[PDB]
C-alpha cells in the first residue's frame, strides 16, 4: 500500500465505470430493464412511453 | 367452470399458435396486459395458465 494514491484512483474510477454498468441494468419505473422485450411484450405506441 | 370454482389448466411443454385467436375476432375482448395485443404474443414462456 505504498502506492495507495494511484489505487484509490483507478479504484475510484473502476467503481465509477461499474457503478455505470449496474445502472445500466435498471429497471428505472418501467416493466422491464430490457428494451427488446419491451418491443417484443408491447405494441409501438404502448412501447415508446 | 362457474367463477368461484375457477379452473386453471398448464400449457406445458407445446408449440402454441396464438394467431388463430387473434384472426378468429369473434373474441369480443381480447384486451393485453404486459403482453403485446397487436399478435406480437409469439414469445418463449416458461408457464402458461389459462
Amino acid at each position: 500500500s505504498a502506492l495507495g494514491k494511484l489505487q484509490d484512483v483507478v479504484n475510484q474510477n473502476a467503481q465509477a465505470l461499474n457503478t455505470l454498468v449496474k445502472q445500466l441494468s435498471s429497471n428505472f419505473g418501467a416493466i422491464s430493464s430490457v428494451l427488446n422485450d419491451i418491443l417484443s411484450r408491447l405494441d409501438p405506441p404502448e412501447a415508446e412511453v | 367452470a362457474s367463477v368461484y370454482a375457477w379452473n386453471r389448466k398448464r400449457i406445458s411443454n407445446c408449440v402454441a399458435d396464438y394467431s388463430v385467436l387473434y384472426n378468429s375476432a369473434s373474441f369480443s375482448t381480447f384486451k393485453c396486459y404486459g403482453v403485446s395485443p397487436t399478435k406480437l404474443n409469439d414469445l418463449c414462456f416458461t408457464n402458461v395458465y389459462a
